[PDB]
């Protein structure tokens, strides 16, 4: 009985929702139909990089973030390319905190922080085989949902 | 009613006598089980105040505090300065999280006022210096943890688990 | 007693394996397991009984006589056999772990689920029952298995924690760790419960989409594409033969399965299933 | 009266069960169960008597003069049987199921419908007046169940809905009261309407395709493949044994049936089919 | 008993199949017809949806296509003979939900004619996802073999 | 001996190797290689049967009725067939490597792990008794590699550390500088611990994104992009060809295996894909 | 090593003094737990004498009596009639087995010689006349079991299974 | 070579003075290891004199008598009464098989002629009446395997094993 699809149901509805414009659900959709396939040949870790990396996590967007992590009215603004890596960021982090593979206070508390946020990746190092493993299904459902609900450019 | 009193881990010997009670009711939030500390609190936002040390208010995300939980109420010279609170036992920023807790808890704070006549610019301080590890165990690792040195070898664990688990930020004034 | 011997007895399977109960009306393209009354996989007895009877029947064709007396006659049978099988119960199928943190980690462990203790459980009460043989042993820790049957545990590991066929997480729990092996085997066994149970055993099994080429053009013929269930390598039944005295039962029991220990069940023989390893519970415990 | 006392029983089938009748075609399979005439299993009385005479003179061999008083001769067909039993009544076939928000999650459970309980009730009613028979729990229990007619009811209320054999879906509702277990498995047991109870009970059977094999080339022989239904283990029956007043009977009944825990019902014994553990209702419910 | 789904089959299919206009439509839905029961009873309700709702491509246009159809049997299915047919699976399995009583025509329709809704749509087949599984699969059989028979092999 | 003849060998892939395993909707690969029961690649012997079938069947066009006998018909089988292949255990999968602690500098490696010599132990342990052939060295061989079970061990090097698929850390131990390489290559064969030896082994193969592009306009088809699972090129799979006593058989074993050394495995022959060469234990060891 | 005895159970109000000790050891069978009496033993081809209960041998298989056998000895006073004799504990004839014995037991019988002048017609005689069930409890079940009224409440049921499940043959005579 | 001697393992005490070469040479066949005992040897057609205890050979193949393989010679009194042979290793019944043995052996079995002078109706006797197990642990593994009270504290399962484990077949007369 899988409740990676319903736990995937829960953060597409966040997402589709904190995204305004359109072509930032578009570009949330092209990340979602490649990110998983490259976190399958490539690892966890590669792939985490890589999106925190085109993410632009400054003290703005982590914070449009955790609110999103509660607010229901929350918006994820910045371009859409920005916006569309960080929605999967955020993708991924609800995951692990749903699933209590990180504590949520530490990602939040790390989050918040700068001098924190390597160790969030820290963890995340320690923890990569785990993760890589368990995310497959949540992600391969967040794809199947945004290639549905969203359209192309 | 479960009551605990949450004692900081500085690298200062400011915290001998600031206490009336030392078991208070049945168990030790903070555990230390052949693995080190556990349930170890990190309070966030607050600052130590090594001159006198107590937890300055601070608006800062970055700065805080880390320190272990025991029971009781301290040294009854208080109760004008301490921030008093009663937690819902999941509230707390516990970190090697072990069991559960009983819905409800109520602790106490080394609560300061800011003095606001000087910059609050902290720095973070870390417990080197292996004689400050030993003098607080001999000194607040024992007298609250007989446990220790009764049972436990494994002293060492939770010896140089005091260096690894406890950063804090002092407000360098 | 009812029976003169009762030899219970294991069987491991070396290679994968696939007995029959054909294609359904539902899953006209599959070709399943055979199935048991909650859906687990096993050896209903006839096949068993055919299967090694047909062995024996080559392995031993000095003592053809022995074996027609306590298996039954084929040509023109005037009496009824002097030996039983018991449908085969999975004891114990593999499963691929991703161990979260432990003793030196593993890939694989053995599942099995509390129900089909309670099947073996009832095996070995009533041919306790019917015979002069006593399996206190098994039936000791069987029981202190069978104690602890709210819960997922784990035998001769401790393992805390794991993820089992990729797709499940489980809690474990030690039970004792003064219990000794029951499979003396090094990978550890866990007694998952049976909501949790099922799941798992259904992803250790098998299926395969099988096709078939036009030899002269390499293409697949128009209706060669079927499914099959296998058995992993590793599994684990358990059986019961049971005998009643004639003195070619004691024979047989004390000639043919002292000399009875690979044979090869079901069916798809030629593509390498069906070689399987009786183990004689008598002296594995 | 020349029936002075009866001694209800249960029927647990431990492994696969299979008493046959008169083999067909017309129900394709091609060799039964024996239904009773509402198409449930059912171990007719002939089938109970003969089958529990051989296994007692085969095992008590002195008592020969007892068991040849109480359930009859074979050579001196002359002077009649002290005692009878009553064609077996289903009582309750184990079911798969599968959970739905329930809070014990259970991979099985027992079904019944009502025509069982009728039936059951008729039995427990007419053999209530003996004075020597009152475990008016049972008859307690199967009156507050039969009340509640014409509702899926489950007698563990945390159900309250179920997939039973992965076809059947069951809204279920608890009885308003605790009812203890009657049948002392861990498992509910759950009462259907009529309708669907018999779908349940038919999916419940299983039926298996059995062929023959040339042991020279493994290859079927022409004509060499039937099938044949099983009643699953954990089933139970219910059925009493009627007793006349004599003093065979009471020996009989003090040590005949106090060691009768075992017994072998029905054919296909090679098979490993029909073994049964009988449970008298005197000390249970 | 599931007697009535071979009627439900029966006029299912009429509407799938007056619907998909081109042949090539007929047969990418035969070939649907043929594997996605294979699926959904190897992998899942869940995930074969999942899979059959990414390939339909769930536009204003295809769901407005979808209601009439429930309602009107003049509807066509037009767009991309792929995603015609893993529409038309779609629908197959909505109109078994509807005139089955496991999901009201309201709550449905409803939920075609909104975005907000549809992802509520999708959550409350979730949570009935084994009574659909076990109730619709000798309705998917029949759909199957009336393929297989009505329509011609590719 | 219930095999007339027992013939194991090797499967070393020539150019990179793709038989399929069928598509899933949860899968993530378009084609995805063929799964053992724990993880790593294998042959199923439905595939090596097909395909040494034809090609035998068109390379030796005149012992037509010898492939038929041993290897079962196509038109009509009025008989099984007395010929059995067992499934390809992964043997050993090529590694990139960087050196440390290590004398000789070595751009790749085989790697193989503890549970597939427990699998190829297996096989060889059954087979000898199954057939009049015992394979002595080979079992020798392996045991004295099993024995240093849980650490990783190099076998013919000295290379007391080293950088597997860019990413693993190991510390070996040499086993023993006078075992002979079973593998006939020269470069060095390391044995991991499980925990480690899958994820290497995961690395190892090789995954293609392959894409269609329109006939008319050098533009990509809309749907035509997909990805691919291959194994290495000179990996190895371990298998076992077993014959029933007959006449064909001996011929089988006599000239059509003496004169068979390269097969077309799996699929993408057209890509270049399958080129195997099979080495019989025979004379390989 | 084992000794344990046979206490008879008719209505007649003699069973009151029929012993002297009542554990003597931690070795019991005949236990009840929130269903009822178990291992509730039953004497074939013997008889009650309820005139002063006793056990007179006749040789009808159609007369019994059920009795309790727990750990004691009789009075004291006894061993001229009383029939004390071993078995291994499956050579029983046992009703409502909560579980096994320890193979291995000695038995003391309430016996009589069969006093060889009245004709032994015997007669069934059931427990019945709750007033009568009530205090052949109080003196039997509430004096030898204490356990009465600590676990065992709804004392009705466990005067209901003696009223049928506790029946025997008298004389009559 | 490597002899071997057979252990019949009866109820009776005939086991008295039997064997010489306690150990002699390197090892028994039968061992014990935590899984209780190993590698018994049972001899079947064969029931036991338990008065003299020495293998009668009947003819019927369900009589057995099932004992140990000890490294011994019988005692320089022999080579009249007791059997002998040279047989190839793997012609032996051998149950808790564990191990390989040295592929030949001269074993040497307390053998008597049957005294055809009145039929032999032997019937089966399992080891109860734990005394006698717990004598005859004594009276053979004392002796034999000393590892006994010196490694399992769990003699308990070295002794349930042997009731549960030696049964074999009496002449009864």
């Amino acid at each position: 009985y899988e409740e990676d699809y319903k736990l995937a149901l829960e953060a597409f509805k966040k997402v589709f929702n904190a995204l305004t414009h359109y072509g930032a659900k578009q570009a949330f959709r092209s990340r979602a139909r490649d990110l998983v396939e490259e976190i399958y040949n490539s690892g966890f870790i590669p792939t985490f990089f890589y999106i925190i990396s085109k993410a632009e996590l400054n003290s703005d967007s982590l914070d449009s973030l955790i609110s999103l992590f509660s607010s229901d009215n929350a918006i994820l603004r910045g371009s859409d390319e920005n916006v569309s890596y960080s929605a999967y960021l955020f993708i991924i982090l609800y995951y692990l905190i749903k699933r209590g593979i990180i504590e949520q206070k530490f990602l939040i508390q790390a989050l918040r922080c700068e001098k924190t946020r390597l160790d969030l990746i820290d963890k995340l190092y320690n923890l990569a085989p785990i993760i890589s493993a368990k995310i497959r299904t949540y992600l391969l459902a967040i794809k199947r949902l945004s290639e549905a609900l969203i359209e192309a450019r | 009613s479960t009551q605990r009193e949450y004692v900081f881990i500085p690298i200062t010997n400011s915290i001998t006598i600031d206490v009336k009670i030392t078991i208070g009711g049945s168990d030790h939030i903070t555990n230390i089980d052949e693995r080190g500390i556990h349930n170890v609190l990190v309070i966030t936002g607050y600052a130590v105040d090594e001159k006198n040390g107590r937890l300055v208010p601070t608006l800062d995300p970055c700065d805080y505090v880390k320190g272990i939980l025991v029971a009781g109420t301290p040294q009854q010279a208080q109760s004008n300065d301490f921030l008093t609170l009663k937690l819902p036992a999941n509230k707390l920023y516990l970190i090697r999280k072990k069991g559960n807790i009983s819905d409800d808890l109520k602790i106490y704070i080394p609560y300061s006022s800011p003095d606001a006549r000087n910059s609050m610019k902290t720095k973070p301080v870390s417990i080197s210096d292996d004689t400050i590890v030993n003098n607080i165990i001999k000194e607040v690792f024992d007298k609250i943890y007989n446990i220790t040195q009764k049972e436990k070898v494994k002293i060492e664990k939770v010896k140089e688990d005091i260096k690894e688990l406890f950063s804090y930020y002092a407000l360098e004034q | 007693p009812y029976y003169a011997f009762a030899e219970p007895f294991f069987i491991h399977a070396i290679t994968h394996l696939h007995v029959g109960s054909g294609s359904s009306v539902e899953e006209e393209i599959a070709l399943p397991f055979q199935r048991d009354e909650l859906g687990y996989p096993t050896i209903y007895a006839s096949s068993l009984k055919g299967a090694i009877k047909s062995f024996l029947l080559k392995e031993f064709p000095d003592k053809r006589d022995v074996i027609y007396k306590v298996l039954g006659e084929d040509e023109n049978p005037e009496e009824a056999s002097l030996g039983t099988f018991l449908d085969a119960i999975l004891f114990a199928i593999p499963s691929r772990i991703i161990e979260i943190d432990s003793a030196k980690p593993y890939v694989w462990v053995y599942v099995t689920t509390y129900e089909l203790l309670k099947k073996v459980k009832l095996y070995l009460d009533s041919i306790s029952q019917l015979s002069n043989a006593s399996f206190s042993n098994l039936k000791n820790k069987i029981d202190t298995i069978l104690a602890k049957e709210g819960k997922n545990i784990t035998l001769d590991s401790d393992l805390k924690s794991a993820i089992l066929n990729e797709d499940f997480y489980v809690e474990l729990e030690a039970l004792n760790n003064k219990i000794p092996s029951i499979i003396n085997a090094g990978v550890p066994l866990l007694v998952l419960e049976d909501s949790i149970g099922r799941e798992v055993i259904n992803r250790s099994l098998i299926r395969v989409r099988r096709i078939r080429i036009d030899r002269d053009k390499k293409v697949v013929e128009t209706g060669g594409l079927w499914s099959e269930e296998y058995v992993p390598m590793k599994t684990i039944f358990f059986s019961v033969l049971l005998g009643k005295e004639s003195k070619e039962s004691a024979i047989f029991a004390s000639c043919i399965l002292r000399n009875l220990r690979y044979v090869i069940l079901g069916g798809k023989e030629t593509i390498g299933k069906g070689i399987v390893e009786l183990r004689w519970v008598k002296d594995v415990i």
